[PDB]
């Protein structure tokens, strides 16, 4: 079980652990954030008392490095960095958890939650999506552009998600455009999944990367990107089988776990209408459509 | 974006554009079968790409046997509209090339805009007018080609005649569009209108009869006349 100490919380601030959530005080002895469990990646997430503008965090995984919080008075954010002395670090940890100065990572032992939203989610993928290669945790915040975005400006603060576009010469074989429109497989299976991911684990890493960055930090682009990846598979005809299964497990804890409040901005009526109800898949997500359906049936 | 009221001058400029209609791509007689039951018999139908600045009219002939053992074909029609346009602009020399095309159905643009990935800078848009251009096959010489046609053909017009030598492309375009919902509104009353007087024919090289332009603006006033009677009826006002 990993920590992520913090220097010191000297501005109010709600603190995000994954799912979880915690208001400091300005000034609050708050020293950290301990038992946070091995073997999945994690998200470190900000919304200042006094601007509720930009939510901002941190992607990482416990395992590549030693990671602590601390405020940076100049920029005016909580900023995440590595110490490179295990010794120092163990001996920080040491103390804060001895004084109690920790929340500990609240998880119930029957919920796998946080599991079922990361399953294909690998701090290697975030990397290339969020180009920093000098540290080993990626920085997201709620103002952030695609790639995509961008094409329709800093191209060094930009989410590099793969770029979809059903009405693109990738999209479209000459002389199949009705059949490809139509049916995107050929799109799905050769250009995507055998082309660009190589395999469906990386397709459902970036697909459920886009969820959590739009969820936790209210990122458009990110929002645009989880749909486009959900309405691809559902307008092909031709999906292997264990992806739509897999697929339909994705979505229900994506649907699960979103906050009721926020249904009416994150998700699009058009794309989940037309999944759930005229698309090739229509009948093929059991549990994301019985969730849907009895959690959020306005929007449908 | 879309075509309007308020941006109509816009048809008779420099840039070279195109009206494209697909009303009678795919056309059916509906009837009952032996046991009782209906099916459809398609017939002959045309594309209508019509430059409305020089009158050119490229009127592709769609022969039944495009749909055979096809299904959906009123998805196809528009499927293979957008085929026929995006071969025939391939066809056409670079300076030829339109610079818009304007589909009078919104059913057009997703299919048009697939087929032509190829030529991002040729702009698709819709229109809000409501252009009689279904009536197309109300014109005598036009009905003729498309029924006579044994296999697919494409064959050009001029549905201006030798208008732009005395009107604009304006004026040109208004008589045009008079003519054809007058045609679309009551096509025997229209018919009648344009040859009750035997002395006024219609040249082996044209579409419509050889009027002066003061027999011109005669026909004009009988063809409003037909529209609002008949505006009058349907709607009892």
């Amino acid at each position: 079980m990993n920590t992520v100490p913090f220097t010191s919380a000297p501005i109010e601030v709600t603190i995000g652990i994954d799912q979880y959530s915690f208001n400091v005080k300005e000034n609050q002895p708050f020293h950290g954030i301990k038992d946070i469990p091995i073997g999945h990646v994690h998200v470190i997430h900000f919304q200042h008392a006094d601007n509720s503008s930009m939510r901002y965090g941190y992607w990482f995984d416990c395992r590549m490095g030693n990671f602590y919080i601390q405020y940076d008075p100049k920029d005016g954010l909580y900023k995440m960095m590595e110490e490179r002395d295990g010794a120092k670090f163990e001996n920080i940890v040491h103390n804060f958890k001895e004084r109690q100065m920790m929340v500990s990572y609240p998880k119930i032992d029957e919920d796998d939650t946080w599991y079922n939203l990361t399953e294909f989610v690998q701090m290697d993928k975030i990397r290339k999506i969020v180009r920093k290669d000098e540290n080993q945790f990626s920085y997201v915040d709620s103002s952030m552009t695609t790639v995509q975005e961008n094409e329709l400006s800093d191209p060094a603060h930009s989410l590099n998600y793969t770029v979809i576009n059903f009405k693109s010469r990738e999209a479209i074989r000459p002389g199949h455009e009705m059949e490809d429109f139509l049916d995107k497989s050929y799109y799905l299976n050769t250009v995507m999944l055998q082309g660009i991911f190589k395999n469906s684990s990386n397709y459902f890493g970036e697909l459920q990367f886009a969820f959590l960055n739009a969820m936790f930090f209210g990122n458009y682009g990110s929002s645009l990107q989880w749909h486009a990846m959900i309405e691809l598979i559902c307008s092909s005809a031709t999906v292997p089988k264990h992806m739509l299964d897999k697929l339909d497990e994705i979505l229900y804890y994506q649907i699960k776990t979103l906050p009721e409040q926020y249904s009416d901005i994150l998700l699009n009526e058009r794309v989940w209408n037309i999944c759930l109800y005229s698309s090739f898949q229509k009948n093929s997500l059991h549990n994301t459509e019985k969730i849907m359906e009895n959690k959020y049936p306005e929007l449908l | 974006g879309a075509m309007n009221s308020s941006n109509y001058a816009e048809l008779f400029n420099n840039d070279i554009k195109l009206f494209v209609d697909d009303t009678n791509v795919y056309r059916v007689t509906v009837h009952k079968t032996f046991e009782g039951n209906v099916a459809t018999k398609a017939i002959n139908g045309c594309i209508f790409t019509l430059n409305p600045k020089t009158g050119h009219l490229f009127l592709k002939i769609i022969h039944t046997s495009v749909w055979a053992g096809q299904k959906r074909l009123s998805q196809l029609a528009k499927w293979k509209t957008a085929e026929e346009v995006s071969a025939l602009v391939r066809s056409l020399p670079k300076e030829e090339q339109p610079k818009q095309i304007i589909v009078t159905r919104k059913a057009m643009l997703d299919p048009l805009e697939v087929h032509m990935l190829d030529f991002p800078n040729i702009a698709i848009r819709p229109t809000e007018l409501r252009l009689p251009f279904s009536a197309a096959m109300s014109i005598d010489k036009l009905s003729d080609v498309v029924m006579k046609a044994t296999e697919p053909q494409m064959v050009l017009f001029n549905i201006y005649d030798d208008w732009l030598d005395r009107i604009s492309s304006y004026t040109a375009f208004s008589r045009l569009t008079l003519l054809l919902r007058a045609l679309k509104t009551n096509e025997e009353s229209a018919k009648m209108i344009l040859l009750s007087d035997p002395t006024i024919t219609i040249k082996s090289y044209h579409l419509w009869p050889s009027f002066t332009d003061e027999q011109w603006i005669t026909i004009e006033s009988q063809m409003r006349d037909l529209i609002l009677t008949e505006y009058g009826r349907k709607y009892n006002v």
